[PDB]
């Protein structure tokens, strides 16, 4: 056939580029960083109404100060999360401190290109890693299967991403409040989702310095959806 | 590098089948027919030899029926050499179990083990699967008399009567017609031979062509006896049942 | 064509296509410039962003107090190679109490890259590196290609549109080599050199990345408002 | 067909096409030569000046093995370095066990067997270099040239790379005109000339001459680079002969 | 761990095992159960080196419980004892052997018979009408030699066991803090709470 | 060792070996899981191409992983044994180190993790198996029903079906299963599970298997005659 | 058609890679001959130094494997040297383990078994060489044993190898048909070398100078190769009768 | 028998003030009754405003300090030139020491 | 410098054929005829010494090989593959049997071990099957005399008499007419020489025919005296002269 680590004539790894196509098929995930916190939101996308939607875990805790949202082949993320959690806890054991969000992300991204003929293929999942540390404050990173990560003020990944990113382009400013960022994630998710957005097929979360990483209750998100509907009807 | 020459023996087809397993089963469909029939008071194993020559030394020959321990025997359909590899592994597993627990291995446990080995060759290692289907005839004190079959996929199932190898479709229809649950060993012997006599590709069924065995709980004082039939004894049972 | 499926295969004209395709990843990468005098050595890098919300990808990596590089191509491969350089610089210090010679650093990178081009299963590195350093024989600048070819130079550039900066340096050779004991003027010449490779975009405050090493100057990277002086 | 896609496959001819394709990479490279003289050997190489930005005398191509063996090669430069690295390991283990520095014929076979091993498997690529090497041992001077196939012979003069035919013709004249032999200092001058004459095949870009030598009288049997006045004397001699 | 006794009567096996856990100077506990249920009709008591005892007992328990799930069947007491013996016999030539002695009391549901196996840390197995490990047997075997009959009831077995425990409480130097007693019969395993 | 990357991405972002493993699941006999208010029922199809079978000794389709958790499956039978074995081992290892039996979610997560590992390891193909894992957590009376698949994704279901013609029985369950009021009793839950299988099975009672799992390790397999009574009652109500 | 690239059977029952390795054998265009005397075994081979820049002393296809055993190779020099180094290693190891000098025929067998492995195992290619081993064995006397890429080996009364082997073979065949003995009935090795050169001259139809030949001689307890001057003495004696 | 440990003597002293700290040590190095050196520095600046001394067997002391200095260097590389806090340095040293639990660094370490 | 052939080179084709085994059997068909005949008091195995050159000393090439003192082997197909199998067969007779039980293995079990080696070359990674069929004749105390054929697949069958290689179909027909259960060893040798004459083109004598027997114990060939139980090898290779003597009474 052909090597798994083969370069194309344009200078790209075939398998890495093909995994990026798998991530485009995944459900939407959006992250917005502010000075009051970082918000992470996802489309759950249950394949059937009998599937108990609260078991869809596409937003995940790495440590108290670091959260993570995923998009793509979400089964591939489990070992990445495991490595992230272990890296975070291990660094606290060795250094009696929280681990920097960038350093955590860099550790996750070091797994990415460990594939060949090590694992047999790249990961088929992109991660939004959101967190806070004392040095660089509230941060949002986009961790790809290429091994590259970019910091972002805001970022969308998954099937509605280019549409959502253009919307995040206009809407994001450096003075956003946390409440504003929550509504903005819900707004853009509702825009790019096939099904109608509610508290059962979409999930919010955030990370603040005081309270750390929290996945929102369905009752809490339901109120923010109702608040969104009213403010859009207001003009 | 080497990738160029790799057949990739452990992959799914677009339809979700294992190519090599399917092709191995095709191989096995040409092998000599083996029949197992389970009765209330015993099990029969009958099997048809493939290579009729007058110069084959039949009394010292064994291509179909093998002994795994005192309670369990197998009938083989496919590559004999492949079967012997598996047979020796099974013989060891039985003696490991006997050494560990000081009890003879239950039939199903032995069958599962062999079947798991076969399965492994379909899921990893890049090697071809074993081109073998077994009929296991055995006894233990839990389930009594048992018949199983395993095939190159590593799937195994239990049976009252079953065939493997050539003409199994025809053979299974005939067994399904004449088998009954209250049947006895002597009746099952007759059924096994009659089924082979009709499904055989040969002109006539003779003693020099058959391997035959019974597992009876009709030994002295409630023990279990494995009888691998000698050529003369196969000739006698052919005259008794009225085939020759 | 038929001879590009893996790195182990020569073509009928004696070419290694997988290595040449890795070389192509460098040309797609963002421009970076290297140049030196007798006293100092400078790296200037044009960093690339994904979009207006994203950060600009870091191009310069520190290897030791007296050595570092800039990258163009696959950033994860630069991380692997720079980490290897950090270890070799570190091994030289711990075992021999000796700062690793820049020339010897190049030789190590060449030999690491080579092993990936002759063995099956592996792939070539998909990145080019410009190593600067100040050692016991003064300032040095190296260019690393993932074929294995390493080259000691007065100045150079790699990445997209790098030919423009490379021509400028080829003219300026006699001027910038003489910029001794003046770090700001040497950086100016590097910033003026990288400007020849720009089209449409210009050098902004979070776009530009500069690094310098010299006689009494540890390898230090300048980003953000630290480079506003040179815009 | 398909016999040329995989290394170590015999074609119907009995040929290993991948090795023959490695030879094409060698033929594409710059010119390098070797001259055997009275009590030693001289090595020289053409270094193409791709740009004014190349630092003169810095990108050194000739490599020393142990203290008495010089190696030069044409083709894929990293492949040559890999081969020299191995050579150094072979020379080191030989001296570690047997005390004496590795003899040149002994050293030649060590490279020969290693290069030949890279024609035995499809999991590896042949070497994309021809290597000219040699030096002074207890039995005197030896000059060798080693091909991608693992093939090597001893030589009076050797040449490889893009200007090999030109060089080989010049070396053949020296063998004919000096049967009693050539001195070490003469061989340095002649090496310079031959690289300058062989440069007509690579005449687009200007070049930089690099010479080294081992000689029993001139270097005490150790490998040294030709530098300064002696290098300039050889350049002047070469420049005078082309005009 | 100190005293572990076993006695096989007509229709059951009774295991008595001391409650004390002593680490050198102090008695750290006086209510320790030195036993594990391997299967519903098979109980293993144990005594030996600290740590090794429980580690071994729980390891055996896990393996027998795994067997039970895989085959949907309870191994005979004989089979379990042979498995345990082999593990100990394997252990004795290891880098660091399990210093654990065990009694396995089981009711064979197939044969409708109680069975008591005594196995030491070397892997020395014996089936017995009554057994003990360590210094216990020095006092108790002479009693059991005198009083034991194969056709005894479970109540008679418990009375004979009280007479063993009284003798141990009179003549042994260590305060073993009494015994937990457990009965293994056709209905399974139960603990005699008042002894 | 054999290292070859069999599960790899294709230009459209698909892992064909994983998707072809799902086709093996589609071929497998139908399996269904329905959770009531205080129970979970696992129904399974038995193809009637195979008669002269010995049903005493033939591998049953529902497997106990521990005394409180069961696993059924659709797909390659031989592959399923490997997952069942690993799960059973992990169940006893969890009891040994945590001193508590596995939760149904934990056991599912483990099995799903094994399935995932076989989609990005060298030399191996994915499991041609999807599972339904059902039970009750220790000291908990809330029913649990999970589903896994070759890719390694897993999720919780009020009711679910897998295998051949699972599209049809999922259609049936999607209209007949009410979340606000699930099957209140064991009878109601078993009836709905049998009814759902009767859409596809197309034969009486030998082809249906039912296993009821209740809280506190109360697992029982129904017999032919017990199931045949449900079959009789369903069709007599249907004639109207 | 990948059955022609690696060592697996073709539908005809053939190993094409083995057959093509036999063709690589004649790539050098050199003919070799081996004959036996009473007390000796002589091997001669053509020597061709086409390039004037070559050091002719280093151009050789005869190898001193051990003190007793010599080996001439027909095939490319890299594979020849591969085989030579291994045969030396095997001969030395044999002596160490078993306490006596490795016999010629045992070494041939060992190298043939190694060659067989390359015909059966896919990752290893055959060597494109024919190895002719010569000695005066202490049990069997003067000995010629030849190995090829198929892993075949056999003893010889005399033998020839190369592009024009059939011409040399028939020439030798005819001589032994006359004499009716398995060897050259001659006391001194010098005259057995003269026989070998004469019967190569007759068979190939070409005259030889001292630099066109290469000679190896096995005697009891040593194998050695003749210098150009030792060959010249041999050529003078042939011409003088 | 070979004894891998030795005693190079010396004494060290750390005192923490309100907004400062001192780490003092004598400069004598000894074996048995012989003076090896009258000035062999024992207290080292390790970067990031941390001072360290590993007093006891000098070879194990030098080894440890050398490893910790290197640990500071790699902390900078791996975490974006972040300053290694004294509490983090302390925990890092615990792991360096405990890493050789069964063949210990024979030293009293103060930072 | 890696062995990357960890996968089978012999695989099932859509028709259920194992191609490489069939092709190996084709190679066996091209090979020179060899045969085996079992008598009441012995077994004979025979083949043609097809000399590749008249300069070659065909005595040095042994097509008929002693495996144990009471077991011999002959082949048809590829000679080098046979030679390495004989080496492995001799060794396995010691390692897996004699060093355990203190006696040589019986014929059937040694055959089983050879068969196993050949089967593994039919399934293991990066190898082709052996291109030979073996005929193994032997004696042991409890089974008596026996003759086995072993094929590239690893399959083996016991024979009263058989032939393999070039003219096997014709040879097997010839043996069917002549074989009975009352043959003495001399009668079987006579039939072996008659059968083999049909498949040989050129010279037919003791120098171009290789023939060995498994017969009576040969205490003269033992090499030592003083142990009554060791009575000597039943394997004996007939000399060039011993063959020519029987060719006069032919
Ligand atoms: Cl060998
Ligand atoms: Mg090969």
């Amino acid at each position: 056939d052909r090597g798994v680590s083969t370069f194309s004539p344009e200078g790209r790894l075939f398998q890495v580029e093909y995994s990026l196509e798998a991530i485009k098929l995944g459900s939407t995930a959006i992250g917005i960083a502010t000075k009051e916190g970082v918000v992470l939101g996802v489309e759950k996308r249950a394949t059937s109404p009998l599937l108990e939607s609260d078991s869809i875990e596409k937003i995940v805790e790495i440590d108290r100060h670091i959260g993570c949202a995923m998009s793509g082949l979400t089964a591939d993320a489990r070992s990445m999360i495991e490595h992230a959690r272990t890296a975070a806890v291990t660094h606290n054991l060795y250094y009696d401190e929280d681990i920097n969000v960038e350093s955590l992300t860099q550790s996750v991204c070091d797994l990415a290109l460990r594939f060949g003929e090590l694992m047999s293929r790249p990961f088929g999942v992109a991660l939004l890693i959101a967190g806070h540390d004392a040095d660089d404050g509230y941060q949002l990173f986009h961790a790809e299967p290429s091994g590259t990560f970019y910091r972002y003020n805001a970022k969308a990944i998954g099937s509605g991403s280019e549409g959502a990113q253009a919307e995040l382009l206009n809407e994001w400013h450096s003075s956003l409040t946390l409440k504003e960022a929550e509504l903005l994630v819900l707004k853009i998710l509702k825009q790019v989702m096939e099904e109608k957005l509610d508290e059962n097929n979409a999930q919010l979360s955030c990370i603040t310095k005081q309270d750390g990483f929290k996945i929102y209750d369905n009752e809490k998100t339901a109120e923010l959806i109702k608040e969104l509907k009213e403010k859009e009807a207001a003009e | 590098g080497s990738r160029r020459y790799d057949s990739r023996t452990t992959i799914f087809s677009p339809e979700g089948r294992l190519y090599q397993v399917e092709y191995a089963l095709e191989s096995i469909s040409h092998a000599g027919t083996a029949i197992g029939i389970m009765a209330s008071d015993g099990i029969v194993l009958a099997a048809e030899r493939k290579v009729t020559s007058t110069l084959l030394e039949q009394d010292t020959s064994t291509e179909k029926l093998y002994k795994l321990n005192d309670k369990i025997a197998v009938a083989v359909a496919g590559l004999t050499a492949d079967a012997e590899i598996l047979i020796n592994t099974a013989r060891i597993h039985a003696q490991n179990y006997l050494k560990t627990y000081n009890e003879d291995i239950p039939v199903e446990i032995l069958v599962r083990r062999l079947s798991d080995i076969k399965q492994g060759y379909t899921q990893h290692g890049g090697l071809r699967p074993f081109g073998v289907s077994f009929i296991y005839a055995g006894y233990d004190d839990r389930y009594g008399y048992q018949l199983y079959t395993s095939n190159p996929s590593g799937n195994y199932t239990g049976w009252k009567a079953i065939s493997v190898g050539a003409n199994t479709s025809a053979a299974q229809t005939l067994l399904q017609m004449d088998y009954k649950d209250d049947m006895k060993v002597d009746d099952a012997i007759e059924l096994a031979l009659k089924t082979l006599s009709k499904t055989t590709d040969s002109s006539a069924l003779t003693y020099d062509r058959l391997e035959f065995a019974t597992i009876r709980k009709g030994a002295n004082d409630g023990e279990v006896y494995q009888k691998i039939f000698k050529p003369q004894e196969i000739k006698d049972i052919l005259v008794k049942t009225g085939i020759t | 064509n038929n001879y590009d499926g893996d790195t182990v295969t020569f073509s009928p004209t004696g070419r290694l296509f997988q290595v040449e395709y890795a070389l192509e990843a460098i040309k797609q990468g963002s421009v970076t410039v290297g140049l030196r005098s007798n006293t100092h050595a400078v790296l200037v890098a044009l960093k690339r962003n994904a979009d207006e919300l994203s950060s600009y990808q870091k191009k310069i990596i520190k290897c030791d107090e007296h050595m570092g590089l800039s990258l163009a191509g696959l950033a994860p491969d630069a991380r692997v190679l720079s980490n290897y350089l950090r270890q070799q610089c570190n091994y030289s210090s711990l075992v021999f109490n000796r700062k690793l010679a820049v020339e010897r650093a190049g030789h190590l990178l060449c030999d690491k890259a080579q092993k990936n081009t002759q063995s099956y299963g592996g792939r070539p590195y998909g990145v080019g590196l410009l190593i600067i350093g100040y050692d016991k024989s003064g300032a040095h600048l190296l260019e690393f290609q993932p074929s294995g070819n390493v080259t000691e130079l007065y100045g150079t550039a790699i990445g997209a549109r790098s030919q423009g900066a490379k021509t400028y340096l080829e003219r300026t050779l006699d001027t910038f080599i003489k910029i001794d004991g003046n770090p700001d003027e040497l950086i100016k010449a590097g910033v003026e050199a990288i400007s020849q490779s720009l089209r449409d975009e210009s050098l902004t405050v979070d776009n530009l990345s500069i690094a310098i090493v010299g006689k009494d100057t540890p390898f230090t990277i300048y980003d953000g408002e630290a480079v506003a002086k040179y815009i | 067909t398909g016999y040329d896609l995989s290394n170590s496959v015999f074609s119907p001819d009995g040929r290993n096409f991948q090795v023959e394709y490695a030879v094409k990479a060698v033929e594409n490279g710059t010119t390098s030569i070797g001259i055997k003289c009275n009590d030693g050997v001289v090595f020289a190489v053409e270094k193409l000046i791709t740009s004014k930005l190349l630092v003169p005398q810095k990108n050194v191509k000739i490599q020393v093995v142990d203290r008495h063996i010089g190696c030069v090669y044409s083709g894929l430069i990293p492949d040559g370095r890999h081969l020299v690295n191995r050579g150094r390991e072979e020379a080191a283990s030989f001296k570690k066990l047997y005390k004496t520095p590795i003899p040149i014929p002994a050293f030649a076979d060590r490279l020969g067997q290693y290069v030949q091993a890279h024609t035995l498997y499809n999991s590896v690529r042949p070497f994309g270099v021809s290597t000219i090497f040699g030096g002074v041992d207890k039995n005197g001077a030896h000059l060798y040239m080693l091909e991608p196939s693992g093939s090597y012979w001893g030589y009076k003069g050797a040449a490889t790379g893009k200007g090999r035919q030109s060089a080989k013709a010049e070396l053949e004249k020296l063998v004919d005109h000096h049967p009693e032999g050539l001195s070490a200092r003469e061989a340095v001058k002649q090496a310079a000339k031959i690289i300058y004459l062989a440069h007509e095949d690579n005449k687009e870009k200007d070049f930089e001459l690099e010479i080294s030598w081992c000689s029993l009288s001139e270097t005490n049997g150790l490998h040294k680079f030709v530098k300064g006045d002696l290098l300039q004397e050889a350049i002047d001699f070469a420049q005078k002969e082309i005009n | 761990m100190d005293i572990i006794l076993g006695i096989r009567v007509q229709d059951s096996v009774i295991l008595a095992s001391s409650k004390a856990v002593t680490r050198g100077i102090s008695v750290l506990k006086d209510s320790d159960d030195k036993t594990r249920q391997l299967s519903p009709h098979t109980l293993m008591s144990f005594a030996g080196e600290a740590g090794d005892t429980v580690q071994f007992a729980e390891y055996i328990q896990a393996n027998i419980q795994l067997y039970s799930i895989r085959e949907d069947y309870e191994l005979s007491p004989q089979a379990v004892s042979s498995f345990v013996r082999q593990e100990l016999a394997k252990s004795i030539r290891s880098r660091r052997p399990y210093q654990v002695n065990v009694l396995i009391g089981g009711y064979d549901k197939k044969k409708n018979k109680p069975e008591l196996y005594q196995i030491d840390y070397l892997g020395t197995k014996v089936e017995l009408p009554y057994g003990a490990h360590g210094y216990s047997g020095f006092y108790t075997f002479s009693l059991l030699d005198h009083h034991y009959r194969p056709d005894m009831t479970t109540e008679e077995g418990l009375d004979l066991l009280k007479l063993c425990v009284q003798e141990l409480e009179k003549r042994m130097p260590m305060d073993f803090k009494g015994v937990i007693v457990k009965i293994v019969d056709k209905d399974g395993i139960r603990q005699v709470d008042d002894f | 060792g054999y290292d070859r990357a069999l599960s790899i991405f294709s230009p459209d972002g698909h892992i064909f070996q994983v998707e072809y493993a799902l086709e093996a699941v589609k071929r497998g006999t139908c399996a269904v899981g329905v959770k009531g208010k205080n129970c979970v029922v696992l129904g399974c199809e038995r193809r009637s191409t195979l008669k002269l079978q010995d049903t005493r000794i033939t591998p049953s389709k529902v497997s106990k992983i521990d005394s409180h958790v069961v696993l059924s499956f659709s797909g390659l039978n031989a592959d399923s044994r490997i997952l069942i074995e690993k799960a059973r081992v992990e169940a006893q290892s969890h009891r040994l180190t945590l001193e508590d039996p596995v939760t149904v979610e934990y056991l599912t997560r483990y099995v799903a993790g094994v399935q995932q590992r076989y989609t990005q390891s060298g030399g191996v193909r994915p499991f041609g198996v999807s599972t339904l894992i059902a039970g009750f957590d220790p000291r908990d009376d809330e029913p649990k029903l999970y589903q896994t698949e070759p890719s390694g994704i897993y999720s919780s279901w009020s009711a679910q079906t897998i295998g051949r013609n699972s599209k049809t029985v999922r259609e049936f369950l999607e209209k007949n299963y009410d979340r606000k009021e699930p099957p209140a009793t064991v009878e109601e839950c078993v009836k709905l599970t049998v009814r759902s299988l009767l859409e596809v099975v197309q034969t009486g009672a030998k082809n249906i298997e039912i296993t009821v799992v209740k809280p506190d390790s109360d697992i029982v397999a129904l017999s032919s005659e017990e199931i045949n009574q449900y079959v009789t009652q369903i069709e007599q109500e249907k004639q109207e | 058609g990948y059955d022609r690239h690696i060592t697996i059977f073709s539908p005809e029952g053939r190993l094409y890679q083995v057959e093509y390795a036999f063709k690589a054998t004649n790539q050098t265009n050199i003919n070799s001959l081996a004959v036996r005397g009473k007390d000796c075994t002589v091997v001669i081979s053509q020597k061709k130094v086409p390039d004037k820049l070559l050091d002719p002393t280093t151009v050789s296809y005869i190898f001193c494997i051990s003190r007793t055993i010599g080996m001439v190779v027909n095939g490319p020099i890299p594979d020849a040297r591969n085989a030579a180094l291994r045969a030396k290693a095997e001969a030395a190891e044999f002596r160490y383990k078993y306490g006596y000098d490795m016999p010629c025929d045992v070494l041939a067998k060992r190298m043939a078994n190694l060659s067989q492995i390359y015909t059966q195992r896919a990752y290893m290619r055959p060597l494109g060489v024919i190895l002719t081993f010569v000695s005066v064995d202490e049990e069997l006397g003067p000995s010629i044993y030849k190995t090829d890429p198929a892993g075949y080996y056999v003893g010889y009364k005399a033998t020839a190898t190369g592009p024009k082997q059939q011409e040399i073979t028939t020439n030798l065949e005819n001589h032994f048909k006359k004499s009716k003995i398995d060897h050259i009935n001659e006391e001194s090795w010098e005259k057995v070398v003269e026989f070998a050169i004469t019967h190569m001259i007759d068979a190939l139809g070409t005259e030889f100078s001292k630099n066109d030949l290469e000679v190896g001689v096995a005697t009891k307890d040593k194998f050695f190769t003749l210098s150009a001057e030792n060959i010249e003495e041999r050529l003078v004696a042939i011409a003088e009768q | 028998q070979f004894n891998p440990y030795g005693d190079n003597g010396g004494t060290i002293l750390g005192i923490a003030g309100e907004d400062f700290a001192v780490l003092a040590g004598d400069t004598r190095n000894i074996t048995d009754y012989s003076i090896n050196s009258r000035y062999e520095p024992k207290v080292f600046d390790c970067g990031d405003n941390i001072v360290m001394s590993a007093n006891g067997f000098a070879a194990d002391g030098d080894a440890l300090v050398k490893r910790f200095k290197n640990s500071v260097k790699w902390y900078h590389f791996d975490h974006n030139d972040k300053k290694l806090s004294i509490n983090s340095a302390a925990r890092n040293i615990q792991h360096l020491l405990y890493g050789k639990r069964f063949f210990p660094y024979y030293v009293h370490t103060i930072i | 410098m890696t062995d990357r052939y960890s996968f089978s080179l012999t695989t099932f084709s859509p028709s259920g054929k194992l191609g490489q085994i069939d092709y190996a059997l084709t190679a066996v068909k091209q090979g020179v005829t060899s045969l085996g005949i079992k008598a009441t008091n012995g077994v004979v195995i025979a083949t043609e010494k097809k000399s590749s050159s008249p300069l070659a000393m065909s005595e040095t090439l042994s097509k008929v090989s002693l495996l144990t003192p009471d077991i011999g082997a002959v082949y048809s197909g590829m000679g080098p593959d046979y030679r390495v199998l004989v080496d492995k067969s001799r060794k396995v007779a010691h390692t897996s049997y004699k060093r355990i039980y203190g006696e040589y293995p019986p014929t059937k079990l040694l055959v089983s071990e050879v068969a196993k080696i050949m089967q593994e070359a039919t399934q293991s990674g990066g190898v082709r099957p052996f291109g030979v069929s073996l005929l193994i004749a032997g004696h042991d105390e409890f089974n008596g005399f026996s003759l086995y054929q072993v094929d590239p697949s690893g399959s083996y069958f016991p024979w009263k008499a058989t032939a393999i290689g070039k003219g096997s179909v014709a040879a097997k027909t010839f043996l069917e007419k002549r074989w009975n259960d009352e043959l003495e060893l001399e009668d079987a040798i006579h039939i072996a020489l008659l059968t083999l004459k049909e498949s040989v083109e050129g010279e037919f004598n003791g120098d171009t025919i290789e023939l060995a027997i498994i017969g009576d114990e040969n205490p003269d060939l033992l090499g030592y005296t003083g142990i009554p139980t060791d009575k000597g090898p039943r394997f004996r290779k007939l000399t060039s002269q011993e063959i020519n003597d029987r060719l006069e009474a032919l």
